[PDB]
């Protein structure tokens, strides 16, 4: 989606 | 306590000479900048934390630091341009990079995403992104024997990074870069996770997305075939991004679409056709229209596939874009056919559909209409059957919009629809 | 007739 953020882990 | 800290704070920890103070204030710049109500990122870029994060991105002895600065950087990353050039000037790109190297796959796959955001700003980042080397990297975490040894997310993260590699255009990436990474799409569009499938045929969409030439590129590779057994695929994040690579492909050479209609893809536009979600519809009917537009024996394969019906169909009842790529499609099926394809065209109930589009306040249309009404009485005139023709359009209501069309602003439109009352009516 | 993207 052209760019993602990073929630969790 | 890592836990909603403030900016203050952070900053004061990262620029402590206490490589653990500093891993405690990343790690609470990243849970800042995880949360998911308005993440500060231009706070954190004002106080001056890229260059510290790209740094710590080099600390091999520390490799949480490694993990927490590249998860912070990857989420400034995603917002706006801005806040992507801001990485990108902080010297991110070369340092990403090398942590593809790294012998922690959690590092690995974040450095991957991080050069996903970047690359996926635009032509210039992703070009900055190919320069820097990152592709030799990227696909040398993609050689093993097997794909399904790999862990999913991990998988997932190289398969959508590269897809953004082959994404945009003015100008498209460079054809080496995509030589380069295409036989690995190839492996991937074989892959057996939905997600993977889905983001290996956007790529494929977005390479097909240009000239004959990009096009010829992919189709030498095999995939059609592939393709369009994905296009019958049940997930629609699967079959959206494979219809859209094969419509890219239709509107190549004739020899490109027939690569095609070889693999068998006329046999899913009856599902595609009447899909549920408009958008397949409106994108399955623009690809028949670049069907359409093809040669006679082209045009015979869409009538033997049983597909004329359908696009009455479509033209009969449909969202207004789907019914104007279906206007399309008959205007240039009317255009190159021959005489016994349009006969059959209007055996199948094409005229009433035609003239109820008629009345719409779109002048494209109306001009699409009236050039295929041109095109079958051209072929009625062949066999003198002009007259039931004129019946026909007559007796469905047609007649009288093609009169008040005459009076109508757009010059093409007057003008057409003058012309065939003139010679018919 | 002419392909259209």
């Amino acid at each position: 989606p052209v760019k993602k953020e990073k929630i969790e882990e | 306590g890592t836990v909603n800290w403030s900016v203050e704070d952070i900053v004061k920890g990262i620029n402590s000479n206490n490589l653990e103070s500093q891993l405690q204030a990343t790690q609470a710049a990243r849970k800042l900048l995880s949360r998911e109500k308005q993440p500060p990122i231009d706070n954190i870029i004002r106080a001056g934390l890229i260059p510290k994060f790209v740094s710590f991105l080099g600390k091999t002895d520390c490799s949480p630091i490694q993990f927490e600065s590249a998860w912070a950087l990857t989420n400034i990353a995603s917002g706006t341009s801005e806040q992507t050039k801001a990485v990108v000037d902080g010297g991110a790109i070369p340092a990403f990079i090398s942590l593809l190297a790294s012998p922690h796959a959690h590092i690995s796959e974040q450095a991957v995403w991080a050069l996903g955001n970047i690359a996926g700003d635009g032509s210039a980042f992703r070009d900055l992104v190919i320069k820097h080397g990152a592709i030799d990297p990227l696909l040398a975490l993609l050689a093993v024997p097997d794909l399904s040894t790999l862990a999913c997310g991990y998988l997932r993260n190289l398969t959508w990074t590269l897809s953004n590699l082959c994404r945009n255009k003015n100008p498209a990436p460079p054809l080496d870069a995509v030589e380069q990474i295409l036989p690995t799409l190839v492996r991937l569009l074989h892959h057996n996770d939905p997600e993977v499938l889905a983001d290996s045929c956007w790529a494929i969409s977005y390479l097909t997305d240009g000239p004959n030439e990009r096009i010829e590129m992919v189709v030498k590779k095999g995939v059609v075939p592939q393709l369009v057994k994905l296009l019958g695929a049940t997930e629609l994040p699967i079959v959206t991004p494979a219809l859209r690579a094969i419509g890219n492909i239709v509107t190549g050479t004739d020899e490109q679409t027939q690569k095609v209609i070889d693999a068998g893809a006329l046999a899913v536009f009856p599902s595609l056709l009447t899909n549920p979600k408009t958008n397949i519809q409106k994108e399955a009917t623009w690809t028949m229209s670049n069907i359409t537009a093809g040669r006679q024996d082209q045009i015979q394969q869409v009538v033997n596939h049983g597909l004329v019906p359908f696009l009455v169909g479509v033209l009969s009842k449909a969202d207004f874009k789907t019914q104007k790529e279906a206007a399309w499609a008959i205007t240039n099926y009317t255009s190159g056919g021959t005489v016994e394809q349009i006969v059959y065209l209007v055996h199948c109930g094409i005229i009433e559909p035609l003239m109820n589009l008629l009345s719409a306040k779109d002048t494209k249309i109306i001009q699409v209409i009236l050039d295929a009404i041109s095109n079958i009485f051209q072929a009625a005139e062949k066999l003198g059957e002009t007259e039931k023709l004129s019946i026909m359009i007559e007796e469905c209501g047609g007649l009288d919009k093609i009169e008040a069309l005459q009076r109508h602003e757009n010059e093409s439109v007057y003008k057409a629809s003058l012309n065939l009352i003139e010679k018919y009516f």
